[PDB]
């Protein structure tokens, strides 16, 4: 070849990714109307050895064998930017159905937000510490990108820890808020957006914590270069994606829904 | 376009096999099927 | 820890006709067949689960 | 450059982190909990739930989420 | 003048009444007695024959413009064909009505339609343009 | 080798030739259905004998064509063998989650076959409305199987989006702008954006439906406060793009056919044509609620989303009257590929002047919910998809398999199918004017004349799509290889020859600047 | 030299638009397909009440 | 109701109808003329053995066949929103009816000064009597006095449902924990007949409308008995 | 891989009575489906 493109090895994963979506789904529909976890238990296990696989090879590809010239580089900026797009509009659909419901309570609530017999919780106790917490991890991960193109490794590293440890204190909290929390997913509209919007959202926190995580490990490896680390880059812009539903969340449905 | 000669020509015959051939795998298990909803 | 990145480069650019997902050695071949070997008996038992759910 | 972002991390983020965990803690501790209703638009049961009798939910606290009958 | 597939990356020839020069000649490869007469080309054009004049155009051309452009009977095969297997779609139709449809309902028999036509022109279905406008009431007939 | 070659490829013509497959027997399955509803439908009284079969069976149909025959066949298929080569490009951007993307539609299919066998299936309508998919009105597990069928084909097409846009934006010839790549890639460009923003709104509001049905949510549910009508709103918010997503492709392949076939170098107006789509796009995304002028939404409403339709005649108008253009001065090749493009024009034209009178809100509350709707999308949809769809197929399938089909066969396949559509959908205007609804398995007497044509049309079209798997057949056991294609110096896709190599442009073009 | 359509084009279309006529008109009018015109200038009415 | 080969609407039994039936008189036109003009410009285009094929100029073209679509989408945009906003117009009404959209089934409910309410099914093909429409009758009929502006509101007591009757103009959904509010007023006594137009399970195709339009005095009467 | 006409398919079309075959089991099955699935739930 004359061009910097990657022709990527014939690979097994997308047959095993696309068989473990069907067992998630199938899985899902026994355990709804059949009362049996099996096929979602296989599913989730085939899942994760599928992503482990898929991007260990594309670790392999790119680290140890050198096809991310420029040029692949390039498409995979565009294709993280494009999918954090769709992940937008998958949330908008969310902010939708919150919006709708609250702007227009219908009389089965007592016609107001926050409905009759709800208690929100208070914005300005453990949402806002939620807040400062995901604000902070946006500083912290800035200062390990910074660190990185500096070619400091402790600073990164410590930096990154931070940040990984910040997304946790925010997943702890979020799960305790959730046990303490005096209405459920059950609680009407209210509960439907409450749980189902900020539950995606800790959903992709935990993506996101994950992501950190993996780009931790890498980092430990001395995989990255003070140039090239398009994994970490990704990570961030997802961790950023993740903060700002964060805030569009906290103002929507924890304080103006309050 | 130009193309070559047909490597394995398919005669009238050989059209008339394929052509039965074809529209009797649509029709026969469908024809089946209707054939005996009275039954079903 | 020590920066052992330039041993995988070697490893993985052995000229032995490996694709990607096998060239780490026997290992890889180990995790592929437990993955493959979970998703076709998942699939024939998700197959089995819809002819039973298909009548009452 | 990397020194002013952590610079931001110590002097300002995590600091703010430290005030908002201090307010949260001084306002921890369980408020009483309000008289049960059993309003038609709470305690929906369309389905039973897919673990455990079907009328607790995920993250269900006897202490504070009734069943539709009430408190347990 | 064999065409080998092995041939699609060079320049090829073409009868196209909108490409009238095309970017080869149909036989390029030349006997003695061709050779003889791209030779003889070369001379007074009053000096070749008829003959000579068409062959050297059958050498630089496969097919001339009347012969590129002539008309088919090919419409005759398409129409007939295609009314063919139309004739054979009411074959299927006529199976259909024989072995799956049963009786239509008993409000198509001839004394419900009498009955309904009046109740409709009773109740003055569509008096302005579309039904009982049609009927003569004066009359008791259809205008 | 076959299975690395055909479950593990990485290679962009292998797995277009997997989606072409996949939507040709999806097809059928498809085809079989809609001979259901009109042999429901060919005479007054009732064939199934089961109303609720009958409104399954209209179900998939609609799921089947839509989700497993035109997006796989167009995008999938055209997309995946056309767009690299058309740019020059040595395959996708993400050639590994490319064959994801084909793989997660036979799980897809399997879950939608899964809904019909098991209970009593899914007798929703395509639009999967609430309550009656709630759970009460259909209780167990065929409304849950058709949404996670949705959720598989909605991440297909997902990442498909990615891998297109990706491709189309950063793997041209550096030299080679964006206003320099073929009408079919703007094309391909502007559906996959479509995908990427209208998709995740589906997935948003049929993850809702679940949650609904089996974790005692309300969004839907009036009980809780919920509202019935939001679904509607996220549903058609998708559901509008999505009749672009199904056009646009055919569009990009309608420029290329009428051009090739008219012996022209280029499309007429070309510009023209790239603002054309992009308008198309954007209108797209504002104008959902002309699926809804009979729910109750305000006056004020009503009158904005009859006049934003309406705008969308505007740039359509420009591509119809750019094809003409090209005709004009054509040498005409009165091949079967142009006559299929041809009828595309003309049946397209017809049903978007009927999209036009049901964008008047006051004309649509009478054809609402009727007959006359569903010509309409007959016409633009059906008809319109499937004849760019059978153009594109005749013109590029010696290119894609290096044989010839029998042209005369393919002008007497298109002739029946053009007398078939014709005859199936014309009179359904007529049953639409006079009130006839849809999703009925029976009607009053009155509408018994046009239901009878109908059923009779619906069949001719079976005997077409019957030819076409015998037409496809002799082409393959007579074994004719391709020798020269005309126009090669403004048709890129054909200059690596029939079919070309599995790795092409390996050595990438030469393009100044 | 004559091809498919010289030999046989004729008898196609005379054949093929022959039966297409005398099947389709079998079908309308002789296996009992109810198409349900209009009474207008057809019907006698007659009393229902 | 339709008859037999009918082509197009309904005759009006309301003014908006009427209106109706006019805009779509103009616009069919429209639609006409337009595909015709398509279908002549393809044969024309396909009929010369002239050509032209070198690249050609497109901008002075595209400005007619941009402006002359605009202002034709502008005639009829402006009777369409004149009819929109004439049918939404204050009109005050003398009457108010309820109908419930059950499966599969409608309910009416007259409530202005008595508790008046029943159910409306359809008659059974085999119960039909002589001359009565298959699929369209009703036992209870939703009487009404003609020439009277009626508030009729909507709304289900299970699925959606549509309430609609064409010679009127009439269509509107039948949303559970929603109450849609339409105008009626008949020129005409008489039966108009409609159908439940949203699809609602799997008798949809059988809970027709019929309503039956008299003077005043008889609908206070019928009222009265039907308490 | 095998290149050219008639390899670059997942099906063989080295014999066109094996072919027809397979293309009838291949569209018959999808047109088929349908019809059965009907029966199917006709027969609960
Ligand atoms: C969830 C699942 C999501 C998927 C995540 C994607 C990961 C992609 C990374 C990858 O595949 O690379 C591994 C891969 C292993 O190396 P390799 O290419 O296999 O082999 C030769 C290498 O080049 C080796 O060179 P190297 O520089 O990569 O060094 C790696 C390794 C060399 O070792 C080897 O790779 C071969 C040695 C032979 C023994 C093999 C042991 C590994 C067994 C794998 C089992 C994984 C199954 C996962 C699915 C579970 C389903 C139940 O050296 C070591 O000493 C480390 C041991 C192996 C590390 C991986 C262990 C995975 C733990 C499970 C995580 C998934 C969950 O290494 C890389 O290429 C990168 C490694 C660094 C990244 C690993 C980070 C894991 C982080 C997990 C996150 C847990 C989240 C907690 C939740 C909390 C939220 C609040
Ligand atoms: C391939 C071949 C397959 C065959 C296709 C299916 C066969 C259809 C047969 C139709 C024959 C109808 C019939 O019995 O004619 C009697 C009928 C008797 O006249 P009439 O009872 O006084 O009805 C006049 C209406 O009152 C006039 O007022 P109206 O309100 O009663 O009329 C409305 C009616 C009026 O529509 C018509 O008159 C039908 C137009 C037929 C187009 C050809 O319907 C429409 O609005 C139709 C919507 C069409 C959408 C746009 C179509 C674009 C046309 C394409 C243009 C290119 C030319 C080719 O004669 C006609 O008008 C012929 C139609
Ligand atoms: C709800 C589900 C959704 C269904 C969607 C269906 C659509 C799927 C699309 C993908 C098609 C399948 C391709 C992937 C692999 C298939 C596995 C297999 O065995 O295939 C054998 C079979 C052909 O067998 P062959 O001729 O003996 O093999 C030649 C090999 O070169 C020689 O290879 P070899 O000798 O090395 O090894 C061959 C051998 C051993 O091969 C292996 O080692 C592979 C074994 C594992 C295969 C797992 C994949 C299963 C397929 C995925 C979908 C399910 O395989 C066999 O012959 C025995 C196994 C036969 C299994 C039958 C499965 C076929 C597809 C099923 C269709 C739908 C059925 C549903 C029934 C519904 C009833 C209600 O491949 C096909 O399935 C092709 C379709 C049949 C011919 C149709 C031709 C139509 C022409 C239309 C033209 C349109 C395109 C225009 C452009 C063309 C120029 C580019
Ligand atoms: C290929 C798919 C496709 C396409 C492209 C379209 C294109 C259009 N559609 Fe259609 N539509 C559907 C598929 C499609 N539609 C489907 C599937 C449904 C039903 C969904 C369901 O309920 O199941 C539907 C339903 C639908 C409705 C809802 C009706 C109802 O349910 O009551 C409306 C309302 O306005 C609408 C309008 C339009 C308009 C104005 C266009 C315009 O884009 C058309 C523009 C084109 C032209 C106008 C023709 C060419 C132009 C000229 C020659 C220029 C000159 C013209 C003028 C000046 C007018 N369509
Ligand atoms: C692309 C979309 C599409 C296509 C192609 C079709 C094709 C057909 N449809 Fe329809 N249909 C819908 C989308 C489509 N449909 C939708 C969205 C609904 C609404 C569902 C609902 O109400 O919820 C619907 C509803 C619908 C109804 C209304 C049912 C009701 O209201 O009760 C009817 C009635 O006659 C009908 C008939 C047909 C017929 C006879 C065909 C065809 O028989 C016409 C002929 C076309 C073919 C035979 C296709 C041939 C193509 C292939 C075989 C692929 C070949 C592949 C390659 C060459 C690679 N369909
Ligand atoms: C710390 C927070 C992080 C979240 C992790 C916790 C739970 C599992 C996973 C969450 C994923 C996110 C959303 C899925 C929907 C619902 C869960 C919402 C969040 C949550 O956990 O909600 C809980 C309910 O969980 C329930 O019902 C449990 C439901 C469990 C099954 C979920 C069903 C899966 C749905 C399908 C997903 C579809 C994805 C589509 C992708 C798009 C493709 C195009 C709340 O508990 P509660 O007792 O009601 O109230 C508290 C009272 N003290
Ligand atoms: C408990 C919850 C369970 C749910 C399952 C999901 C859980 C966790 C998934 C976490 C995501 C981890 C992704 C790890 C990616 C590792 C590979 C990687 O990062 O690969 C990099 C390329 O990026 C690339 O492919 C970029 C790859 C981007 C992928 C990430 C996108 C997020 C995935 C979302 C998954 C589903 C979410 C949907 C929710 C509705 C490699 O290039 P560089 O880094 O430049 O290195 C090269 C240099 O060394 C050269 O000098
Ligand atoms: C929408 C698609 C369908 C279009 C219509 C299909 C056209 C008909 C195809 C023929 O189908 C066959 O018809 C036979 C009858 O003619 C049936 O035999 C049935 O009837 C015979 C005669 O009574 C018996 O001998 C057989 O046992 C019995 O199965 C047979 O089963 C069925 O396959
Ligand atoms: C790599 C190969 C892939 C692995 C294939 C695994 C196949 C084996 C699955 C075991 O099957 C299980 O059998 C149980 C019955 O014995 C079911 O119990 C369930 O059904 C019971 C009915 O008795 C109930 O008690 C409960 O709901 C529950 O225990 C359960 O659903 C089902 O999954
Ligand atoms: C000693 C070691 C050096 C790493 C190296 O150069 O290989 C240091 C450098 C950065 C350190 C990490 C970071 O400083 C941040 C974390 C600090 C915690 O106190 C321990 C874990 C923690 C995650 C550290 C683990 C380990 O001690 C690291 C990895
Ligand atoms: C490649 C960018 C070209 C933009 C052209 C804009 C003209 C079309 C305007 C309508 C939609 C544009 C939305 C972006
Ligand atoms: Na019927």
């Amino acid at each position: 070849q004359t061009h910097a493109y990657h022709m990527v090895n014939p690979s097994p994963w997308p047959l095993t990714g696309a068989l473990s979506a069907l067992l998630m789904t199938s899985g899902l529909t026994m355990w709804f109307h059949f009362n049996s976890m099996t096929l979602l238990m296989i599913g989730l296990t085939t899942n994760m050895l599928t992503m482990y696989q898929w991007w260990r090879d594309v670790i392999r590809e790119s680290t140890f064998q050198g096809h991310h010239t420029p040029a692949v580089q390039k498409g995979l900026r565009y294709g993280m930017i494009l999918f954090i797009i769709s992940e937008v509009l998958f949330f908008t659909g969310f902010f939708w159905a919150f919006y709708h419901s609250s702007l227009a309570p219908t009389p089965e609530l007592g016609g107001c937000w926050p409905p009759t017999g709800i208690h929100p919780l208070n914005p300005l106790e453990v949402p806002l510490l939620n807040t400062s917490v995901l604000l902070a991890s946006g500083v912290s991960i800035t200062w390990a990108h910074h660190s990185l193109m500096e070619g400091d490794r402790k600073h990164m590293l410590q930096a990154l820890f931070i940040t990984i440890t910040l997304g946790v204190y925010f997943t702890l909290l979020q799960a305790s808020e959730y046990y303490e929390a005096p209405f459920t997913i059950s609680d009407g509209v209210y509960g439907s957006t409450f749980f189902v919007a900020t539950g995606f959202h800790g959903l992709h926190v935990i993506i996101g914590s994950t992501f950190l995580i993996v780009c931790f490990f890498r980092q430990l490896k001395f995989h990255f270069t003070s140039n090239h680390h398009f994994g970490f880059e990704a990570a961030a812009w997802y961790w950023h994606f993740v903060d700002v539903v964060w805030l569009f969340l906290y103002v929507s449905i924890y304080w103006w829904g309050s | 376009i130009t193309a070559k000669p047909a490597k394995t020509p398919t005669s009238p015959k050989e059209q008339a096999i394929g052509l039965s051939v074809t529209f009797l795998s649509f029709l026969l298990p469908a024809g089946w099927v209707l054939y005996h909803l009275d039954n079903y | 820890f020590e920066n052992r990145v330039a041993e995988k480069q070697k490893l993985f650019q052995e000229d032995n006709g490996l694709p990607v997902h096998l060239k780490g050695g026997a290992t890889d071949n180990i995790l592929y067949r437990v993955t493959m070997t979970l998703c076709l008996g998942g699939t024939l038992y998700s197959l089995y689960c819809l002819g039973w759910a298909s009548f009452p | 450059g990397a020194r002013t972002w952590r610079f931001l991390t110590f002097g300002l983020a995590l600091p703010s982190v430290a005030l908002c965990t201090l307010n949260s803690w001084l306002h921890s501790g369980h408020r009483e909990r309000p008289a049960f209703i059993p309003y038609h638009h709470l305690r929906i049961r369309t389905k039973p739930f897919s673990w455990g009798d079907g009328n607790h939910t995920f993250f269900h606290n006897p202490r504070v989420n009734p069943l539709p009958t009430g408190y347990e | 003048s064999v065409v080998k597939s092995e041939d699609y990356a060079l320049p090829s020839y073409v009868d196209r009444r909108d490409y009238p020069l095309p970017d080869v000649a149909h036989v390029k490869n030349l006997s003695a007695s061709q050779k003889a007469l791209k030779e003889k080309e070369k001379a007074s054009w009053s000096s070749l024959s008829i003959d000579e004049k068409v062959e050297l155009y059958r050498l630089k051309f496969k097919e001339s413009f009347a012969e590129m452009n002539r008309s088919t009977n090919e419409w005759k095969t398409v129409v007939g064909a295609a009314m063919f297997f139309i004739g054979f779609t009411a074959l299927l139709l006529i199976w259909e009505k024989h072995y799956v449809y049963g009786p239509i309902p008993h409000t198509f028999e001839e004394e419900w339609v009498a009955k309904q036509t009046k109740r409709m022109l009773d109740m003055k279905v569509a008096p302005i343009q579309g039904f009982s406008a049609k009927w003569d009431y004066d009359k008791n007939e259809w205008k | 080798m076959f299975i690395n070659r055909w479950l593990f490829s990485t290679n962009h013509k292998d797995i277009g030739t997997l989606y072409l497959l996949f939507g040709a027997w999806a097809g059928m399955v498809g085809t079989a259905l809609s001979l259901l509803i009109r042999a429901e439908l060919g005479q007054p009284g009732t064939l199934l004998g089961d109303d609720q079969i009958y409104n399954v069976v209209v179900t998939a149909h609609a799921f089947v064509m839509i989700f497993f025959m035109v997006m796989p066949i167009m995008i999938g298929g055209f997309g995946n063998w056309l767009v690299p080569l058309m740019i020059g490009a040595p395959d996708m951007a993400f050639p590994r989650m490319n064959n994801m993307s084909f793989w997660l539609l036979p799980p897809s299919f399997l879950l939608l076959l899964a809904s019909s066998m098991v209970e009593a299936g899914a007798g929703t309508g395509w639009t999967v409305y609430p309550p009656l998919a709630g759970n009460l009105a259909h209780a167990g597990a065929s409304v849950d199987l058709t949404i996670f069928s949705l959720h598989l084909a909605g991440v297909s097409s997902i990442l498909g989006a990615i891998n297109f846009i990706t491709t189309i934006i950063n793997m041209k010839p550096p030299a080679m702008s964006q206003y320099q790549t073929p009408l079919f890639v703007w094309s391909v460009m502007i559906t996959a954006v479509l995908l990427l923003l209208s998709l995740p709104v589906l997935a948003a509001g049929i993850t809702m439906l679940l949650t609904d049905r089996n974790l005692n949510t309300t969004f839907f549910d009036p009980a809780g406060g919920g509202d019935p009508i939001l679904y509607q709103h996220l549903f058609w918010f998708f559901g509008h793009p999505e009749v672009y997503i199904l056009i646009l492709p055919g569009f990009g392949m309608i420029s290329h056919i009428v051009t090739y076939y008219s012996g022209k170098k280029e499309p007429f107006g070309y510009m023209g044509m790239v603002w054309a789509m992009m308008s198309i796009g954007f209108l797209g995304f504002i104008v959902w609620a002309h699926h809804m002028f009979t729910v109750g939404m305000d006056v004020d409403t009503r009158a904005y989303f009859t006049s934003a339709t309406m705008i969308i005649a505007i740039p359509t108008g420009v591509k119809v009257f750019s094809w003409l253009a090209t005709l004009h001065g054509g040498n005409i090749k009165w091949s079967p590929a142009m006559m299929w493009a041809l009828g595309f024009i003309f049946l397209f034209t017809v049903g978007g002047l009927t999209g036009i009178v049901l964008a008047n809100s006051s004309l649509d509350i009478v054809l609402h919910d009727t007959y006359y709707v569903v010509a309409h999308f007959h016409y633009v949809l059906s008809m319109g998809a499937v004849f760019a769809i059978m153009g594109g197929f005749v013109h590029w399938f010696p290119l894609f398999s290096g044989y010839t089909l029998n042209d005369t066969w393919a002008k007497i396949h298109f002739a029946i199918m053009f007398v078939g559509v014709n005859m199936t959908f014309f009179p359904q205007h007529f049953l639409g004017l006079s009130g006839m609804p849809r999703r009925y398995s029976d009607y009053p007497d009155a509408y018994t004349m046009w239901n009878t044509i109908s059923s009779m049309g619906s069949f001719i079209s079976l005997t077409a799509v019957m030819l076409m798997v015998f037409i496809i057949w002799e082409a393959f056991a007579s074994k004719r290889e391709v020798l020269t294609v005309d126009l090669t110096t403004t048709n890129l896709e054909w200059l690596n020859g029939c079919p070309p190599p599995y790795h092409t442009f390996e050595e990438p073009t030469y393009v100044n600047l | 030299a004559p091809d498919f359509h010289d030999k046989y084009g004729n008898a196609v279309l005379a054949s093929g638009a022959t039966f297409c006529v005398a099947v389709w008109v079998y079908m309308a009018t002789q296996i009992g397909i109810e198409w349900n015109p209009s009474p207008v200038g057809r019907v006698t009415p007659k009393e229902w009440r | 109701m339709a008859y037999p080969m009918q082509l197009g609407f309904q005759d009006a039994t309301s003014p908006i109808m009427e209106e109706l039936l006019h805009f779509h008189d103009h616009t069919l036109m429209i639609v006409f003329l337009i595909s015709s003009l398509v279908l002549y410009i393809i044969s024309l285009m396909l009929t010369t053995k002239l050509t032209h094929t070198s690249t050609m100029d497109a901008q002075e073209v595209e400005t007619i066949w941009t402006i002359l679509p605009a202002i034709i989408l502008i005639l009829i945009a402006l009777p369409s929103l004149r009819i929109l906003y004439m049918m939404d117009e204050i009109n005050n009404p003398s009457l108010t009816v309820k109908t419930m959209g059950h499966q599969w089934y409608w309910s009416y409910e007259y409530t202005d000064y008595e508790d008046l309410s029943f159910d409306s099914y359809m008659i059974p093909t085999s119960e039909l009597k002589p001359g009565e429409l298959r699929l369209l009758e009703v036992d209870n009929r939703v009487v009404l006095p003609m020439e009277m502006t009626i508030r009729m509101l909507v709304s289900s007591e299970d699925v959606l449902h549509s309430w609609a009757v064409p010679s009127l103009g009439l269509k509107t959904d039948a949303i559970p924990g929603r109450l849609n509010q339409t105008t009626l007023m008949s020129s005409r006594p008489g039966l108009y007949y409609g159908q439940c137009s949203e699809i609602c399970g799997s008798n949809h195709s059988f809970m027709p409308i019929v309503l039956e339009l008299v003077p005043l005095k008889y609908f206070e009467k019928w009222s009265a008995s039907m308490l | 891989y095998e290149e050219g006409p008639g390899k670059n398919i997942p099906f063989s079309v080295e014999n066109k009575w094996r072919l027809l075959a397979m293309m009838t089991l291949f569209f018959g099955s999808g047109f088929a489906a349908p019809f059965f699935i009907v029966r199917h739930q006709l027969l609960k």
